[PDB]
RNA sequence: AGUUGGGCACUCUAAGGUGACUGCCGGUGACAAACCGGAGGAAGGUGGGGAUGACGUCAAAUCAUCAUGCCCCUUAUGACCUGGGCUACACACGUGCUACAAUGGACAGAACAAAGGGCAGCGAAACCGCGAGGUUAAGCCAAUCCCACAAAUCUGUUCUCAGUUCGGAUCGCAGUCUGCAACUCGACUGCGUGAAGCUGGAAUCGCUAGUAAUCGCGGAUCAGCAUGCCGCGGUGAAUACGUU
């Protein structure tokens, strides 16, 4: 029961205020970052290999 | 004196007014403005004009005398008719609004 | 005008020793407009108490950044550091006491 | 592991002293030390004033009236819970008095601690005050198992 | 004449930074060296975990380095040269 | 919790980015536009044994880089595989985009051509006590300073799994300068899924 | 809705005036508990969904400056 | 009014370097390895802190991130919509916040920060409202403008531990914002009430230094919601006898 959802949540709902954000890959609610758009999971597996160009390890 | 029973033996008159049911710290001090009596004094050092003045201008205002009727007319009012939030008063449970599988236990 | 460094928890000093009596000034305030607790004052003046410098010398010093007690401690490492920079004789004197460690 | 030392600011602006600065290290609640200092300032103050004697030999007299010698350790010999007598050493000695010097200043009870603090230092001075009598119930402990040293 | 340029990597944005500054040079430019700028870092920290454990956690950094270039002279031909640099993608020039 | 993913580690100090572009208020845009146009590369040159692809953004255009090992397929006649792909991924994105290829010496270097081999061999029902030590012999004879395999999940003994590790020489994981290029691949069997992990020691640098 | 002025369906406020038009009629059916009670909603019987069943409910004087489901609880508790 | 004229000294900022490495001396020592002290030195004995978590155990957790073999439903265990519920409450238990008080209550004046966010977004300033907040709107794609008026602290008035000028729970009324919509089910503000609590028994937890403790600030998620999580700064100590 995801891409019914994932549909759901593309659709333009009623009231816009409905509107909400997912992951765009894995399409999960729950920490779904809006500067990336990936949820934790896919965010931490891409910045690993290399992708996200900008962000590294955070040590201080 | 003003209302009713009096605490005029060492407190001073911006909260000795306090302990009158109707009475606050700010609605106090909108009281002894209009007195005049600098709100640095002891109720019972004060002469007999201050003290007609602070009990007419509480006479002039409802302190006391129709509050706690007026809250249970409300009250009564708020649950004759249903009101889940009356319900909630009347059986003992917080009216506000509260969750109920925690604190907020101050209603049984 | 001997310039000297100064900081200490997260604050920084920039202190000048010019030639006067001894008149301390904080960002164009005096010591105590700015700095009550004398504890304070008399641990930034342990610098100028260990060495001959009672009132040979006018202090301007500017601050900025960290705490009463940071700002105090970049002024007297400053103020150290000044005069230091006037008269490197007595360097083991203040290594002694301490003022060039930087906590 | 080995043991390891500390210090602290060792002058001060008013009765300059090293016990004074301990002290006034002591009763920081908080860390709100300028409080404490000037707490500690208002009560020698009011100790100067009260009586016409310098707050310094009073503190200095009700710190070695409160000192105790004679610490008692517990020591489990079986189902004994025995207690041995122990030799403080004198900085055990004065941070043991400075404890209870605050403790029973502030167990007095009166409007400010700065008047509890001159009271409790007059009745030790005099060996009266709470921290002499605490002092004399710790001696009598190491003196009930002083069988053991 | 202000050139903003922001990169994530300083080691790119130091050869991006001399070549400007040779180019600009080389006509009369009196430009001033690359003024480094103070650095803006967001920090993500983020569950390293799945379902559970949320004291395991991992934090990624955000960096990114920009410093600024200022040309006084006109000397037009220091415009046409800057027309016609072309660098790396991390530099994201904005005069 | 174990091991972190070396790749995720070194970057930033030795190892380059992936990816390179300044994103100004379209970051999220971007990352979801190139994150298609990786999956759609993979899932097309699945059959060339493509390694990686980096990608850097022109100001409304788009350079690829191609590591395959094998350009002779990926560029097939020439005109078709280049159109075929640069067609497509401009009208998915909607702008220009421009190709570029680069051949890989010593294939059996990199990371993820390996473990998509031993994916392959396992799918083609290779005994993996043969796949690991065959690969593991040729990435040495190919040159490498330290190479480890790694096999776990079903491997059709019973219903009790096993992970399998095959190492020799030096593999300093912990070392921040080690270069080493980790790789996982997956492959989907009979009895399951299977996951091989990969991380080959080239060499480090001073 | 607090300055906006008294929040009510349009539905609802629909089957109220042709309810309140001509005479009285029998209990209206409303999933709506967010409309509040206007002084013209006196004397007209409603049923409110509780989720459950559809609650009858008689509107008088003190029932107008609240809301429907104040008179419409949605859990039991004996 | 650091605003202006002038400068890149200093701070500060961001790039490349030096520096610290038991480097040297004394002593112990197997002469070595190693240990105590001392001098030079900013740094003395992995300097302070973070990432870096081996082979393996716990068939530990996750088919609910994703995939996943097997089994099962398939005009239905699949799919669309309104409302309710996920916020229940006789009682108990972890985590966290507020108090039981005069180191403080309330009021008045003064001063020190760091870090970070901002485009349908941050939103100065002005006007209005006892107040939450509303209208106009400059500036800001940012070391510029905003968020954003820091608190503890100091200096003054006053209360004297009275269940109190402590506590505000809870409650009635009257308002403000959000969003189709705030009764079930948000937050905030003003009036009046102010309940228990007067420091907590079994027992138990955290901390060897800029730590604890204490006081504030920003951020993610977000129309709207923070005593929750992450980060920053301010004030800031006592012990360490010794492994029974």
């Amino acid at each position: 029961a995801k891409k019914s959802m994932i549909a759901k949540q593309q659709r333009t709902p009623k009231f816009k205020v409905q509107e909400y954000t997912r992951c765009e890959r894995c399409g999960r609610p729950h920490s779904v970052i809006r500067k990336f758009k990936l949820c934790r999971i896919c965010f931490r597996e891409l910045a690993y290999k290399g992708q996200i160009p900008g962000v590294k390890k955070a040590s201080w | 004196r003003i209302a009713g029973v009096d605490i005029p033996r060492d407190k001073r008159v911006v909260i000795s007014l306090t302990y009158i049911f109707g009475i606050g710290r700010t609605t106090a001090q909108q009281v002894l403005k209009e007195a005049g009596v600098s709100e640095d004094t002891r109720v019972r050092d004060l002469t007999e004009e201050e003290l007609g003045k602070i009990r007419d201008i509480i006479d002039k205002l409802k302190v006391e005398g129709d509050l706690r009727r007026e809250v249970s007319l409300n009250i009564k009012r708020l649950i004759e008719i249903g009101s889940y939030r009356g319900i909630r008063h009347r059986r003992g449970l917080p009216v506000r609004g509260q969750n109920s599988k925690n604190n907020a236990r101050t209603r049984k | 005008q001997y310039y000297g460094t100064g900081r200490r928890k997260s604050s920084v000093a920039r202190v000048r020793l010019v030639p006067g009596e001894g008149r301390i000034v904080v960002n164009n305030r005096e010591i105590s407009e700015h700095i009550p607790s004398a504890a304070l004052i008399e641990d930034i003046k342990q610098p100028l108490t260990l060495t001959e410098t009672a009132g040979t010398y006018d202090v301007l010093v500017n601050v900025h950044g960290g705490g009463l007690s940071g700002q105090a401690g970049a002024i007297r490492h400053g103020i150290a550091r000044a005069l230091l920079e006037a008269d490197p004789e007595y360097r083991t004197t203040l290594k002694r006491a301490g003022l060039l460690t930087r906590d | 592991k080995g043991p390891v030392a500390k210090r602290d600011v060792l002058p001060d602006p008013i009765y300059n002293s090293k016990l004074v600065s301990r002290l006034i290290n002591k009763m920081m609640i908080d860390g709100k030390k300028g409080k404490s200092q000037t707490i500690l300032y208002k009560s020698f103050d009011i100790i100067k004033e009260r009586t016409g004697n310098d707050a310094m030999e009073v503190f200095e007299q009700a710190l070695k009236n409160i000192m105790p010698v004679l610490e008692v350790k517990a020591r489990r010999v079986g189902g004994a819970n025995y207690q041995v007598p122990v030799e403080v050493r004198p900085e055990r000695r004065t941070t043991l008095g400075l404890r209870w010097l605050v403790n029973y200043a502030r167990l007095r009870g009166e409007k400010t601690m700065e008047e509890r603090l001159a009271n409790e230092i007059l009745d030790a001075a005099n060996n009266t005050g709470a921290a002499v009598k605490k002092r004399e119930d710790t001696h009598k402990m190491a003196e009930a198992n002083k069988a053991f040293a | 004449i202000r050139i903003r340029l922001k990169a994530y990597d300083h080691r790119i944005l130091d050869q991006s930074a001399e070549k400007i500054v040779e180019t600009a040079k080389r006509s009369g430019a009196s430009v001033s060296g690359p003024i480094p700028l103070p650095t803006e870092k967001s920090v993500y920290t983020i569950l390293r975990a799945v379902h559970k454990y949320k004291d395991s956690r991992e934090q990624f950094e955000m960096r990114t380095h920009k410093r600024l270039i200022d040309i006084v002279n006109p000397t037009p031909q220091t415009v046409d040269a800057l027309m016609r640099l072309d660098l790396p993608s991390g530099v994201d020039i904005e005069i | 919790g174990q091991k972190v993913n070396p790749v995720g580690l070194r970057i930033g100090v030795i190892r380059d980015w992936e990816s390179k572009w300044y994103a100004g208020k379209d970051y999220a845009d971007f990352l979801h536009e190139d994150l298609k146009i990786r999956e759609y590369i993979s899932k097309r040159l699945s059959d060339a044994s493509v390694s990686k692809v980096e990608i850097e953004r022109a100001a409304n255009r788009v350079n690829i880089t191609i590591h395959t090992a094998k350009p002779g397929m990926v560029i097939g006649k020439g005109g078709s595989e280049v159109e075929a792909l640069r067609k497509a991924l401009n009208s998915l994105t909607g702008k220009r985009v421009h190709i570029n290829i680069l051949e890989i010496k010593r294939a059996d270097l990199d990371a993820q051509l390996v473990a998509d081999n031993i994916a392959r061999q396992l799918e083609n029902r290779v005994s993996f006590r043969r796949a690991q030590k065959q690969q593991i012999q040729r990435t040495m004879r190919a040159g490498a300073q330290g190479v480890k395999t790694m096999v776990s999940g079903r491997l059709g003994g019973a219903d009790i799994a096993r992970s399998e590790y095959y190492s020799e020489g030096t593999v300093p994981l912990h070392t921040l300068r080690a270069d080493i290029d980790y790789a996982t691949s997956e492959a989907d069997t009979t009895y399951g899924k299977l996951g091989v992990k990969v991380w080959i020691y080239r060499g480090e640098v001073l | 809705s607090l300055k906006k002025g008294p929040f009510v369906d349009g539905h609802l406020m629909t089957k109220i005036e042709k309810l309140n038009e001509t005479d009285k009629k029998q209990v209206v059916k409303t999933w709506s508990r967010r409309s509040t009670i206007f002084p013209q909603f006196i004397g007209h019987t409603i049923a409110v969904y509780d989720g459950r069943k559809h609650v009858p409910v008689f509107i008088s004087e003190d029932m107008v400056g609240h809301k429907l489901g104040e008179f419409a609880p949605t859990r039991t508790y004996k």
